[PDB]
């Protein structure tokens, strides 16, 4: 219940700004269907079906000490939130409906009050809220009205909306999973084994014709807009270079001659032959990680493969 | 079609009239005759003639096609192929040929829908090509003058008849000598 927003150049959270929130409700993704009805047949063909948009709603109110200040506070809200600038929203929850604790009415152990006139139930460090999950959402704002209930309390009804892709982009790459350097950004929503360096954590293999990958993301990383990015030290010289993959298509690189120690950066629908001067004419096919086991099969025992990606959720 | 270039109607050159099998119930009609021709033999004069006939009772089937991917994938339509259509409650089981196809492909080269036309490409497109041919043949010329046209054509034609008159005079004057 804070509605964190990471904008291009800053980080903001509402309750820091005197802005309590009632709740956050996140719709699912609007499935746009594409059916076609045959003329006299009791059944209609599916041309397609496709996720579109994940409309968020967040009603937030605010109290202040005096009626004038309402105006300022409201303006702050707009200047703080209503941003066409695609932002990264992060949801927050509490772990408990906190109450005031027992005290002693002996002219001592009195109660605290926040900067806003409320009772601080958060006595200890471990009371305040948490990033409930290690993911974000690429988000933009839609129109709000501000009904002023009595006093200094005024409500607002934010209506956020997904920007590019209706998915729960996981923050942090898969290499931070590999190297346990960055802390946070890994919630139990992702069923992740502790065996760092073990299987289903590793995306850095060496000297293999074929290997195994566990894509922890329920949603499939077929869309190029996702940050799926591979880089391979090819290991062995060749004239052509095929690699296959399951839950995806076959990939070739024919017609250009390579060398062993040369490396390929295989970005989404894009191929850096040696990091620059992209040679992407050969078999334009992009790979697709669906969920769980995504087994790959090279053909000449690359001396290194490693690939970072982002986990996406539905 | 065998009269010489300078005659134009003294109908030498394989005078004939043909007809198709359906004629006998419909009866006496006829199209623009094969007037223009420098072709000697008669084998030609029946083939081209029946072709002028059978090209005209026109049938354009501008149906719509909808691709099934999970099922029936082996139907990538390509123009200039044979196909066996059959519509119940229409009186139709014959086979035809594609003459137009219209594909769309969003991404990954997956098809969304197809449109096709059979036999003759359309009535529609025939009209439109007629219009555009008129509008481009015109404006490629230079003799056109919208304010009182036909000066450019009548000047020419009267010049032609005048030189023919002078040639008649020359003919008489030479036959004199």
């Amino acid at each position: 219940d804070i509605e964190l927003t990471k904008k291009d150049g800053t980080v903001i959270k509402l309750s820091e700004y005197g802005f309590i929130v009632n709740d956050i409700v996140i719709d699912s993704m609007q499935i746009n269907t594409k059916y076609q009805d045959k003329e006299n047949m009791n059944g209609r063909i599916l041309m397609g079906s496709n996720y579109i948009s994940r409309d968020i709603v967040v009603p937030c109110f605010c109290k202040v000490k005096n009626r004038s200040d309402i105006a300022y506070m409201r303006d702050m809200l707009y200047s703080l939130t209503t941003d066409i600038e695609p932002m990264y929203l992060r949801e927050i929850r509490r772990k408990e409906e906190l109450n005031y604790r027992f005290t002693q009415p002996t002219s001592d152990d009195y109660v605290k009050l926040d900067k806003n006139n409320f009772p601080d139930y958060e006595y200890s460090r471990h009371d305040q809220q948490i990033y409930v999950n290690g993911k974000q959402y690429k988000v933009i704002f839609n129109g709000v009205i501000n009904p002023k209930q009595k006093g200094n309390k005024v409500s607002f009804e934010l209506k956020f909306e997904t920007t590019e892709l209706p998915y729960g982009e996981s923050i942090g790459t898969s290499l931070e999973l590999e190297e346990n350097k960055k802390v946070g950004l890994w919630s139990f929503d992702f069923n992740i084994d502790w065996h760092a360096g073990g299987d289903k954590r590793k995306y850095t293999f060496e000297n293999l014709s074929k290997g195994t990958v566990y894509y922890h993301g329920s949603a499939p990383n077929d869309q190029f807009n996702m940050y799926k990015k591979i880089t391979i030290i090819l290991g062995e010289d060749t004239e052509s270079f095929v690699w296959n993959l399951t839950h995806a298509e076959i990939m070739k690189i024919e017609g250009i001659k390579l060398k062993a120690g040369d490396r390929i950066v295989y970005d989404s629908f894009r191929v850096y032959k040696n990091g620059v001067e992209i040679s992407t004419e050969t078999n334009i096919s992009q790979p697709k990680f669906k969920y769980g086991a995504n087994k790959f099969e090279f053909n000449q025992t690359v001396q290194k493969v490693q690939f970072d990606l982002k986990f996406y959720y539905k | 079609g065998n009269y010489s270039g300078e005659e134009t109607f003294e109908h030498a050159g394989l005078v004939m009239e043909a007809r198709s099998a359906l004629a006998e119930i419909y009866g006496d009609i006829h199209a623009e005759p094969f007037k223009d021709g420098k072709v000697t033999d008669q084998e030609t004069m029946d083939k081209e003639l029946q072709s002028r006939l059978k090209k005209s009772l026109k049938q354009s089937l501008s149906l719509d096609f909808l691709v099934l991917r999970e099922s029936y994938p082996e139907a990538d339509p390509q123009p200039g192929d044979i196909v066996q259509i059959k519509s119940t409650k229409l009186g139709l089981n014959d086979l035809v040929r594609i003459v137009q196809v219209k594909t769309i492909r969003g991404i990954n080269n997956v098809i969304v829908k197809q449109d096709v036309t059979l036999g003759e490409f359309n009535r529609e497109q025939r009209y439109m090509k007629k219009v555009n041919t008129a509008a481009n043949y015109v404006s490629g010329l230079n003799d056109v003058n919208l304010s009182n046209p036909s000066k450019a054509a009548e000047n020419l034609k009267s010049k032609v008849a005048s030189i023919a008159k002078s040639t008649l005079d020359l003919m008489s004057r030479t036959d004199l000598i």
